[PDB]
């Protein structure tokens, strides 16, 4: 089942296809998946498979941003990791350093553009997926792809050409606009006033419809790194000084110029915690210098294209979260804060998902790669609720952890 | 006929080329007969000297009967056959089934041979029946259908059956059909006559493809004793559990008892095994006899009574809400019951999974909510509205102050003692007027006091818990404690109320009696 020419793709040498398990789905999600998958079957996009294909890739149903329409999301993470890399030489795609400096960037889901290109008949088995059934009462509906699948890494590469041809006109007709593709997403940046921006956005849209190609609005310019801050207060107690020392003793691993000497000397003697201790002149100037040193990110942090991007998030409370993106310990490329948005609903999970997504968009816009998150939540919980609030088309690698009580105290 | 499923050998392998064991003339005579039967039936067909592959065959007599059977040793060919999606171990739980007016089980009857085998693969199923006189026949055969005992057979047979049943299913969207092994379960809400007819109709639909089914005179009738269960049209339960009346109990006996006991949990509430599990402490052999303690005896007697009561579960009604109710049965133990109609379950259970060396009821109850959530999604496809013994305020206090993210679906407080609570809460700000203890196994206070105690066999981190403990014991109702052990800080900050370490439990007890406590951390050098 296929037209035109199918570009041969292979898994990396010796690698076999993925055999990932499908996390239990909710009856509503399954139904959404059955409705969606039948139409794709009729349209020849997918086909039912037999028991001679042992592979599997997890699928989910998410909700489109402000639209009563579900979107099948396929967790191709493992497959993508097993998919061959794609060529070298003149690849007009890398990453616009300029995109991060722009005033407004809009994200367009050009994922349906893939549905027009067939997938090499041989690779098709690897894209296998299964719609599950309530209480295992039925075997399960098995499918595979006939066309370039959404979320797979091979898709943008194979459609890359078809894509450039389509974008060359707009690109040369409106060079004051920056468009960068990432998986199913299309980043459209520009410095035009919000008004002309949305106009241009809409205009690119119909321009894509022109060729069969059928939401989020960022402001990368206003992104600002959160610095390490110290409590400035009227009078200091033994306790305050004790905390000030623990904190400063930690940040010193980052910025070594931070000294505590005088402050520590103020902590001599088993005094009562609550006992207020005035700071000696030499101490006041020590704290002050320490403050100046922390006013800026540590010099020398450089992004290395060859290293993993790691993102850590901490629960700070009352809808507040703190994150840091780095590659080597303590060597942060970025740090930030996050506070509850879009609804008098927010619970810990919804917020985390919004945050993870928020941080992921930024990395794509900044480095053009998703990061590896270390989430402060129980796996079972995440796996149960993440889909309910997810809206992105990509899914980053995530791991779960137990946040140190002290690290929290050192952020926000 | 059905569409042939293409089978391949695992990449980089050749078919089985294993020797046939010398056979007894008596058996050879039996094999030649059986094999001819199968060839006339087209199940198999002779091959030429072309085929180098072979698989061992041997004759076996039917259990408590007197006749010959043909068995092929497909182990080797199986190691070389590719993997299939195969049957997942995912089976339906009785509480997921709905009520039906009539259910029947049609015993498929070796439909393996009724299904064809991919032509290209056929050569790999080659076997040989030796000749009676040295230099002679030695008939060579290969399969044309799914070999009984072959790797792909169970999987391919199931896939075939599904296709074959697609139509009958679209035609009658009021009849549930579930396949399991060589059994076809058909259930329906048709008045007995209509059902009986529809079943005969299904049988014919199988006969068209060769699936010879059994007549209503020898079919299996409810209940359906399936996988430790006892399936009925309207109700369900587990196969009756009988508790031994032994005088002497071996570790092996006690172990089996606990297993049978745990099984009952899913339907019989109140089943307890703590006292029984304690009999296992320090056991040196599975054949060792452990006398029972008064508490174990009481527990056994209680479960025995509980089991003498034939409780049963009820099926799911898709039109009504799912309600989950949770209770604290003991420390670490929680019992839940999922019902749709007021206090009469579809399923019940226990939750004792202690995540981590220390915890609190609030954290633990939360984790029970997540297990039930996962289990409910799996069985009924949706999450139940919970009725919990903890008040909103109580949960919100712990939640908003814990470092980890958490979320509880939709629940309602149920004032059913015991109500889960936080026995103590650390101060967010140091206590004025309170004494300050600087621990390190020994403390020193601002007020001059100090004690240096001797700890033996203590671990580095345990010595840290001890000092804190020490400061805790010797102080008044309000205390400020300064420490350098981020570890001890972590634990106590977590507000545990139960632990595996007795030292932690003592500290916890100290923590409960105080009026105000502030624990602080500092690097110490
Ligand atoms: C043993 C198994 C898994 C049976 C599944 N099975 C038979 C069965 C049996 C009774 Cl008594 C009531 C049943 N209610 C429902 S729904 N089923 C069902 C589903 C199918 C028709
Ligand atoms: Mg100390």
């Amino acid at each position: 089942i296929s037209p035109i020419e199918t570009v041969p793709v292979k898994l990396k040498p010796g690698m076999d296809g993925p055999k990932v398990k499908q996390w239990p789905l909710t009856e509503e999600k399954i139904k959404a998946l059955v409705e969606i998958c039948t139409e794709m079957e009729k349209e020849g996009k997918i086909s039912k498979i037999g028991p001679e294909n042992p592979y599997n890739t997890p699928v989910f149903a998410i909700k489109k941003k402000d639209s009563t329409k579900w979107r099948k999301l396929v967790d191709f993470r493992e497959l993508n990791k097993r998919t061959q890399d794609f060529w070298e030489v003149q690849l007009g795609i890398p990453h616009p350093a300029g995109l991060k400096k722009k005033k407004s960037v809009t994200v367009l889901d050009v994922g349906d553009a893939y549905f027009s290109v067939p997938l090499d008949e041989d690779f098709r088995k690897y894209t296998a997926f299964t719609i599950p059934s309530i209480n295992n009462e039925t075997p399960g509906i098995r499918y595979q792809y006939n066309v370039l699948p959404q979320g797979w890494k091979g898709s943008p590469a194979i459609f890359q050409s078809s894509m450039t041809k389509i974008l060359e006109p707009f690109r040369k007709q409106n060079p004051d606009i920056v468009i960068y593709q990432y998986m199913d997403d299309l980043y459209v940046g520009s410095d035009l006033e919000i008004g002309q921006h949305r106009t241009k956005i809409e205009e690119l849209r119909q321009h894509l419809l022109r060729w069969g190609l059928t939401g989020y609005e960022l402001h990368p310019d206003k992104w600002t790194v959160q610095p390490i801050v110290l409590p400035e207060k009227d009078s200091w107690t033994v306790n305050d000084i004790q905390k000030l020392v623990g904190k400063l003793n930690w940040a010193s691993q980052i910025y070594p110029g931070i000294k505590v000497r005088q402050l520590c000397k103020l902590l001599r003697g088993t005094k009562a915690l609550t006992e207020v201790i005035p700071l000696t002149e030499e101490a006041e100037l020590e704290l002050a210098e320490n403050r100046e040193i922390l006013k800026e990110p540590v010099h020398g942090v450089y992004y290395d294209p060859s290293k993993d991007l790691i993102a850590e998030i901490q629960k700070q409370g009352q809808g507040q979260w703190t994150y840091q993106i780095y590659q080597e310990p303590f060597k942060n490329l970025k740090t930030g804060k996050y506070a509850r948005m879009r609804g008098a609903h927010t619970n810990d999970v919804k917020q985390l998902t919004e945050a993870v997504q928020k941080i992921t968009t930024e990395s794509i816009v900044i480095w053009g790669k998703t990061p590896k998150f270390k989430l402060p939540i129980q796996k079972e919980t995440w796996e149960t609720w993440w889909t309910e609030y997810w809206q992105a088309t990509w899914i980053p690698e995530w791991e779960f952890v137990n946040t140190p009580p002290l690290v929290k105290l050192w952020y926000q | 006929p059905i569409e042939t499923v293409p089978v391949k050998l695992k990449p980089g392998m050749d078919g089985p080329k294993v020797k046939q064991w010398p056979l007894t003339e008596e058996k050879i005579k039996a094999l030649v007969e059986i094999c001819t039967e199968m060839e006339k039936e087209g199940k198999i067909s002779k091959i030429g000297p072309e085929n180098p592959y072979n698989t061992p065959v041997f004759a076996i007599k039917k259990k408590d009967s007197t006749k010959w059977r043909k068995l092929v040793d497909f182990r080797e060919l199986n190691k070389r056959t590719q993997d299939f999606w195969e049957v997942q171990l995912g089976i339906p739980h009785p509480a997921g089934l709905k009520k039906k007016k009539s259910v029947t089980v049609l015993d498929v009857g070796d439909a393996y041979f009724s299904v064809p085998l991919d032509e290209d693969f056929r050569k790999y199923t080659a076997f040989t029946i030796p000749s009676i006189n040295n230099e002679t026949p030695g008939i060579r055969y290969q399969y044309n259908v799914l070999p009984q005992g072959w790797k792909g057979s169970p999987a391919i047979f199931q896939s075939s059956m599904t296709k074959i049943l697609e139509p009958f299913r679209k035609q009658n969207p009021d009849i549930v059909i579930y396949q399991y092994m060589d059994d076809l379960y058909v259930g329906s809400d048709l008045e007995i006559g209509q059902h009986r007819t529809k079943i005969e109709e299904l049988r014919q639909h199988l006969l068209r493809w060769g699936l010879t089914t059994p007549d209503k005179k020898h079919q299996k009738e409810p209940p359906f004793l399936w996988m430790g269960y006892e399936l009925h049209p309207d109700k369900w339960t587990v196969q009756p559990i009988v508790l031994p009346e032994k005088d002497s109990w071996t570790v092996n006996d006690i172990q089996k008892l606990v297993g049978k006991l745990n099984w009952a949990s899913q339907i019989y509430p109140g089943i307890k095994v703590r006292q029984l599990c304690k009999l296992l402490r320090g056991t040196k052999a599975l054949t060792e006899v452990i006398p029972l303690t008064e508490e174990a005896e009481l527990e056994l007697a209680e479960n025995r009574e509980i089991l003498k009561e034939p409780v049963h579960g009820v099926y799911y009604d898709p039109s009504k809400d799912l309600i989950a109710e949770i209770q604290k049965q003991g420390q670490g133990q929680w019992t839940y019951q999922i019902y749709q109609e007021p206090f009469k379950n579809l399923k019940t259970g226990k939750y004792a999974r202690m995540r981590g060396a220390h915890t609190n009821d609030v954290k633990q109850l939360t984790e029970a909510v997540q297990k039930i959530t996962t289990e409910s999604i799996v069985i009924w496809g949706k999450t139940p509205k919970f009725k919990l013994p903890i008040q909103k305020e109580t949960w919100e206090t712990w939640w908003t102050e814990y470092w980890q993210a958490t979320w509880i679906p939709e629940w309602e407080f149920v004032n059913t003692p015991p109500l889960v609570k936080l026995w103590y809460q650390l101060e967010k700000e140091p206590i004025v007027g309170a004494e300050t203890f600087y621990v390190d196994a020994g403390y020193v206070t601002n007020r001059g006091r100090q004690k240096v105690v001797t700890l033996t066999d203590t671990t580095n981190q345990k010595t840290e818990l001890q000092a804190i403990y020490l400061a805790l014991q010797d102080s008044g109702l309000e205390v400020n404690i300064v420490t350098d052990s981020q570890y001890a800080l972590g634990i106590i900050q977590a507000q545990p109320d139960q632990s595996e370490s007795e030292l932690v439990n003592q500290i916890i007890e100290q923590l409960i009696k105080k009026e105000k406590v502030y624990l602080a951390w500092v690097p110490a050098h």
